[PDB]
């Protein structure tokens, strides 16, 4: 690597050589493009299947689905645009889908609160993913190298500030949950050990 | 400019030529230049080993490439005259001034040539029947620049040493000229080059 | 305001997206140690580790320097404070400074902070600078750890660190980067707790 | 920056014609 | 600083010429010191108008310096000899073990057989 | 035509829809092109410049 | 769209574009031994004397300032 590591947020694997206990490498991940195809089509199924379904339901297939992909994946979604872009146009196209299940598409009219809303209280239960900004650089510089960011677009439209969490920021990333499950079950075994020796 | 070229590339496009064509970023051309003076007295030979060439270039001074650039002293002035001009506006010794001997990478280019040899004047006459293909040398080297290829401007290039075979002729004929370039270029890279 | 803070950082995918979204409210100068108090409370209260808040810390550092005051004075002060924190906090504090540390998003002259002896730190302190320098060798090389160490423009600031002087102290401080698992380091304390 | 751009336009430019090392004592 | 440079102009190979003195050297040092000159000029030998070979600036079915026929580096390194005639270069024992045992004087498959007397030293 | 728009400018669908001038070791970048010098210069700043209409100058 | 930046439509998207601009980014001793043989010439020319008219006396004057220069040089 010239110049020094790339600290980059999440899809950066640092790979830990076991006997230096030292970070050597590192790993950069993205979705495979037949992940992208498999969810598109999941969400082209439930676009189809929405034709005898209520609204509640038609939200439960998109939260499974949401969470399915979400959870598999976690750190290598935020470096595959294309998937944020797949994400924003899916989340929009069941709103609308929502929508066309009465005779109307005014956006005055749904605003996200009654999407948004828990269906404790009344919602629908509707997991977020659509409204963060997307990044943006050059184009002409996108397929040579990775040039940072240098701009930001709209991902769904939103009343000023808002501010919808995020899923990605309930989930706990993959690196961080190896390392703690390592940790917990070498003191779990050293606990083990104490308990045996003690006959506590 | 950015319309010339403007007007250039809409007359390819659409007049003498119909073929879609890709179109680069626009940069300049950079000229070679020296600050300091040849801190190491660098030399070189000729393949028959028999003449050596030993030369360091300097800088010239500030009113003296824009002179050469608008004619005020040409090649075809006396040479009295040439050294009048040099000596009354540049100080120049009258050693120094008699001692140019060719122009730049073309005629009028920004580059002087001085000779001062001093164990090689007792072969002068020698030393003007090479000066002819030394100046090739000369300018072949200035033309064409060892840094980026581009053209050598604002350098006195001054001559320390020529040993000349003695009736050269068949070493003396064509070989001085690339031993001349790779003079140049030597004392050119030893004289801290800037772009 | 720290339920704003929140809500951006929640909101937000992307470190890039939460710094520009932080930015985009133009908080005024008298806010931006309440900014970084709970960036550090935000992340203290995750499960684990998590590399977003050390990232968006680093670009505040690296976007204005009054951040980096702010980060400084706020290193020093939850030093100062250690043992009021939990030791899931302690690890995620810790090693939100490793990685403020090996980026070089801040100074090394915040560590003249930490006095390695027994008598004057906790325990909790001590759980914190063995979190901190494991990291420390680990996201950045030992021989490299031991260069930044070595350097003659920082050795006023790691003396409190190194002591070199009360050799009980000194047999402290060697035994302890030692039991650590690190060895090395101690190599030249070695030396000269060897020569008297 | 400044220090940088006659290396830059140096580099950039026996790139884009020559060769990209350059000797100082390359003919001699 | 090898000999895969040009001898009289002191760069490296782009557009290379071999001459029938055993010297090659570059086509414009070739063409504009010695556009009436007559003569070798790397020992002052003469050399005669049709004495010069080319060996670049053309097309070529190798793609690189190397041996036209045993497709390995015949560079300057290695004993490279180059036939007058056709104005291949190979390798000068890959050659000669070629057109010695079985005559293979032409190429590896475009076929093109000569005679075994045209080959000559490159440098 | 060449789907690119100021800012106080409109917006349209675009009409129409490896090079080594995009290598980066071999491009000089002090200021970057922008889309306001594609507009002004449009044969010398554009690949592929189709139904192009060449603005006035100065008066 | 605008710059290299942005999307060709907004319309086959669940956006409305806006792009905008991102906060967070950052931003010699022969040369000597030369010049006193230069200097030594130099005197020897600053003779001249193209007054008195002299022929081959001019040149034994030369040689004999020559002469004296080197003696002063040892």
């Amino acid at each position: 690597t010239s110049y020094e590591e790339f600290t980059h947020k999440d899809g950066v694997w640092n790979l830990q050589n076991e006997v230096t206990k030292e970070r050597t490498a590192q790993c950069f991940l993205r979705v495979d493009d037949e992940s992208m195809q498999r969810f598109h089509n999941r969400v082209r199924q439930i676009l189809m299947a929405s034709g005898s379904t209520t609204f509640t339901k038609i939200v439960n297939k998109w939260n499974t689905a949401l969470i399915g992909l979400m959870t598999y994946f976690r750190e290598a979604v935020v470096n595959t645009q294309e998937l944020l872009d797949l994400l924003v146009k899916c989340e929009n196209k069941i709103q609308t889908r929502i929508k066309i299940g009465l005779n109307s598409k005014m956006p005055s009219r749904f605003p996200p609160v009654v999407f948004y809303t828990p269906k404790e209280l009344g919602g629908l239960g509707m997991l977020s993913m659509g409204h963060v900004l997307i990044p943006q650089s050059d184009l002409r510089w996108s397929k040579q190298t990775d040039v940072g960011i240098t701009h930001f677009r709209s991902g769904m439209s939103h009343e000023e500030d808002q501010l919808i969490p995020n899923l990605y920021r309930y989930i706990q990333p993959w690196e961080s949950e190896f390392i703690d499950s390592q940790r917990v079950w070498a003191e779990y075994a050293l606990k083990r050990q104490e308990a045996i020796a003690q006959n506590r | 400019g950015e319309l010339y070229l403007d007007c250039v590339m809409h007359d390819l496009r659409k007049m003498y030529s119909e073929i879609d064509i890709k179109v680069a970023d626009p940069v300049v051309t950079f000229c070679e230049t020296v600050v300091e003076t040849s801190s190491l007295k660098c030399f070189a030979e000729t393949p028959n080993k028999k003449n050596k060439i030993t030369m360091i270039a300097e800088p010239l001074e500030k009113g003296l490439a824009e002179d050469i650039e608008n004619e005020v002293v040409q090649i075809t002035w006396n040479r009295k005259k040439l050294g009048e001009f040099f000596q009354t506006k540049y100080d120049w010794d009258l050693l120094a001034a008699r001692s140019i001997w060719a122009f730049g990478p073309d005629a009028t280019g920004p580059n002087i040539l001085v000779d001062d040899t001093l164990p090689s004047e007792v072969d002068k006459a020698l030393l003007g029947s090479v000066k002819d293909s030394i100046v090739q040398g000369f300018q072949w080297g200035t033309r064409e620049g060892p840094l980026c290829d581009e053209l050598i401007r604002n350098v006195k290039f001054k001559i320390l040493d020529a040993v000349v075979a003695q009736e050269p002729l068949h070493r003396g004929g064509g070989q001085i000229i690339p031993t001349a370039r790779r003079v140049v270029y030597s004392a050119f890279l030893m004289a801290t080059p800037r772009l | 305001f720290r339920r704003t803070i929140y809500l951006a950082i929640q909101s937000s995918l992307d470190f890039e997206e939460c710094a520009h979204k932080l930015l985009k409210m133009e908080f005024p100068e008298s806010q931006t140690k309440e900014l970084c108090n709970m960036i550090l409370d935000c992340c203290a209260q995750q499960r684990t580790y998590e590399k977003f808040f050390g990232l968006l810390a680093g670009r505040f550092c690296m976007l204005k320097k009054e951040y980096m005051e702010s980060f400084e004075g706020i290193f020093k002060e939850q030093y100062d404070t250690i043992h009021r924190l939990e030791t899931n906090k302690l690890r995620n504090v810790a090693k939100m400074f490793a990685h403020l540390l090996y980026t070089d998003s801040l100074p090394w002259s915040v560590l003249e902070c930490i006095k390695l002896s027994e008598e004057t730190t906790t325990s909790s302190s001590r759980i914190f600078v063995k979190i901190f320098f494991q990291e420390l060798c680990e996201y950045m090389g030992l021989p490299k750890l031991n260069a930044r160490l070595k350097d003659e423009t920082l050795q006023p600031f790691f003396e409190g660190l190194l002591p070199r002087d009360n050799p009980r102290n000194t047999r402290f401080a060697i035994n302890f980067f030692t039991s650590i698992g690190l060895g090395g380091l101690t190599d030249e304390l070695r030396e000269h707790l060897k020569n008297t | 920056p400044a220090p940088h751009l006659a290396r830059e336009f140096m580099i950039k430019t026996r790139r884009r014609k020559g060769l990209s090392e350059d000797v100082s004592i390359s003919k001699f | 600083l090898p000999f895969d440079h040009c001898s009289l102009s002191l760069q490296p190979f782009v557009y290379p010429v071999c001459t029938p003195d055993g010297i090659v050297f570059d086509l414009l040092n070739i063409v504009p010191w010695l556009k009436k000159y007559g003569t070798n000029p790397s020992n002052g030998e003469k050399l005669d108008g049709r004495s010069l070979i080319k060996l670049n600036f053309s097309k070529n079915s190798e793609g690189k310096y190397h041996c036209p026929v045993l497709f390995t580096v015949f560079t300057n390194n290695t004993h490279i000899v180059a036939v007058r005639t056709t104005g291949n270069v190979y390798a000068y024992e890959a050659v000669e073990q070629l057109n010695i045992k079985a005559k293979n004087f032409r190429d590896l498959l475009t076929d093109e057989p000569f005679s075994r007397q045209d080959i000559i030293t490159l440098q | 035509a060449l789907n690119m728009a100021i800012p106080g400018g409109p917006k349209f669908e675009p009409l129409v829809r490896w090079n080594e001038f995009n290598d980066i070791n071999k491009i000089i970048i002090r200021q970057p092109i922008r889309t306001e010098y594609k507009i002004a210069f449009p044969y010398l700043y554009n690949n592929l410049p189709h139904h192009v209409h060449l603005t006035w100058y100065h008066t | 769209m605008y710059n290299g930046i942005g999307l060709p439509t907004p319309r086959g998207s669940g956006t409305n574009g806006y792009v905008q601009r991102n906060l967070s980014l950052v931003r010699n001793p022969d040369i000597l031994d030369h010049e006193r043989k230069r200097r030594v010439e130099l005197r020897c020319l600053e003779l001249e004397e193209m007054m008195e008219e002299q022929g081959y006396e001019e040149q034994q004057i030369q040689e004999k300032v020559a002469t004296f220069r080197l003696m002063l040089l040892e």
